[PDB]
């Protein structure tokens, strides 16, 4: 199957330079044009450019004016795109995307590749469990991270139905945070093991945490 | 230049529902291009050519139209339908369309609401946060309101919502309270309220600091 895959996400202080990799797999890598498309919130998809493998072909979208420059190398595989000079404008999501067999479209999409452009420094997140008590929920506490974003998952993927990741919030503070819950049955709430597994890589930073029954010593039994 | 502008920018469909969106040109265009996305994720490429469905697309959908206006349609909203869809031709500029946001439609569900006291761990670090979770509810609005003891609070808390699930097609909130150790241990009651369409009733849940 055809398949792009792109760089991680990045944290560039403005005017300097992102250049950002998208690898591409189970086609003739020099028969398709790679294209790239940028988007940030509110604003949705732009198209900022392209470039066929090894022709020396490239064309930038008129908007960019040299910044956006559109490279490859046809015995990797890879297409690249660096990004001159930084403002928070660019502060975004890039893809890539290989158009289709016959026709004009883009038929194949990046995974996508978050840029932040902000002079402000790496911070990886705090994670605080959020402990059930009484169908009962629990979750995660991903706080105080920067920059976006972090990946959440239960049970190291084994659990995915009841589980809500919610949308960031950025703080008063400049620094991020957002939660992730999931719903169970409380009648496992004994011994069916539960672990958010949270991911940010711009710190590098892993987090395997237990979000146990904080069930105190004030009561009984259940 | 040519300008792609779509219609409605937002709008809503119940199941079995007939939906129809739009793409207009400023000027003429022999095709038109449209990708479904869903939040988060690459869009994917739904259909080309005006009228080409792309492989795994439900034949439900269809699109077509000519010249200057082209259209995206379903003869029957599903759940799994709900998503925005950009229409795209190359011979304009900007290339995309601002999108449709597709929702679903449905039969209203309550929400049910859990609160979280701020962790042990967390606490030994400077700062608190009791977050409170709606959960499961339609439609997206509902209010929330946070009483620390006597008083409510106002200036000091966040929310944030998930997309419309792709099963039930319900949404999801949550409120996370951010007052310092000081503070949290400068009171005792720890409240969140919550109203919607659904609540006859308005719900309440809370906890006293150091209790069980």
């Amino acid at each position: 199957q055809v398949q792009l895959q792109q760089s991680g996400p990045e944290l560039m202080k403005p005017g300097a330079s992102v250049k950002i990799s998208c690898k591409a797999t189970g086609y003739t890598f020099s028969t398709s044009w790679i294209e790239w498309i940028k988007q940030r919130p509110g604003h949705g998809l732009e198209w900022i450019g392209e470039v066929l493998p090894g022709s020396g072909k490239s064309n930038h979208n008129a908007n960019f004016k040299g910044r956006a420059t559109f490279t490859a190398d046809t015995a990797s595989n890879t297409a690249y795109m660096q990004l001159s000079s930084l403002t928070s404008e660019d502060s975004a999501v890039y893809y890539c995307a290989r158009e289709g067999s016959n026709n004009n479209a883009l038929a194949y999409w990046g995974q996508g590749t978050l840029v932040t452009v902000s002079a402000a420094s790496t911070k990886g997140p705090s994670v605080f469990p959020l402990a059930p008590s009484s169908t009962a929920a629990l979750g995660c506490l991903v706080k105080d991270y920067f920059p976006e974003p972090v990946t959440v998952s239960w049970n190291s993927g084994a659990l995915t139905s009841g589980v809500h990741t919610f949308p960031a919030v950025l703080q008063s503070s400049g620094l991020y945070s957002l939660s992730s819950v999931v719903t169970v049955p409380s009648s496992s709430l004994g011994t069916q093991t539960y672990i958010c597994n949270v991911n940010h890589k711009p710190s590098n930073t892993k987090v395997d945490k237990k979000v146990e029954p904080k069930s105190c010593h004030h009561h009984h039994h259940h | 230049q040519i300008v792609l502008t779509q219609s409605p920018a937002i709008m809503s469909a119940s199941p079995g529902e007939k939906v129809t969106m739009t793409c207009s040109a400023s000027s003429s265009v022999s095709y038109m291009h449209w990708y479904q996305q869903k939040s988060g994720t690459s869009p994917k490429r739904w259909i080309y050519d005006s009228s080409r469905l792309a492989s795994g697309v439900p034949s439900r959908f269809s699109g077509g139209g000519s010249g200057t206006s082209y259209s995206l349609t379903i003869s029957n909203m599903e759940a799994e339908d709900a998503a925005t869809y950009f229409c795209q031709n190359w011979r304009s500029s900007p290339t995309f369309g601002a999108g449709t946001k597709l929702e679903l439609k449905r039969t209203v569900a309550a929400p049910s609401v859990f609160i979280f006291p701020p962790s042990d761990e967390q606490l030994k670090s400077g700062t608190a946060s009791v977050v409170c979770l709606l959960n499961n509810f339609y439609p997206r609005e509902a209010k929330v309101q946070w009483k620390v003891d006597n008083a409510l609070q106002s200036g000091n808390s966040q929310e944030s919502v998930t997309e419309q699930d792709s099963k039930d097609s319900t949404y999801s909130l949550s409120s996370t309270l951010t007052l310092s150790k000081a503070d949290y241990e400068k009171h005792k009651v720890y409240a969140c309220e919550v109203t919607h369409q659904g609540l006859s009733s308005p719900v309440t849940k809370s906890f006293n600091r150091g209790e069980c």
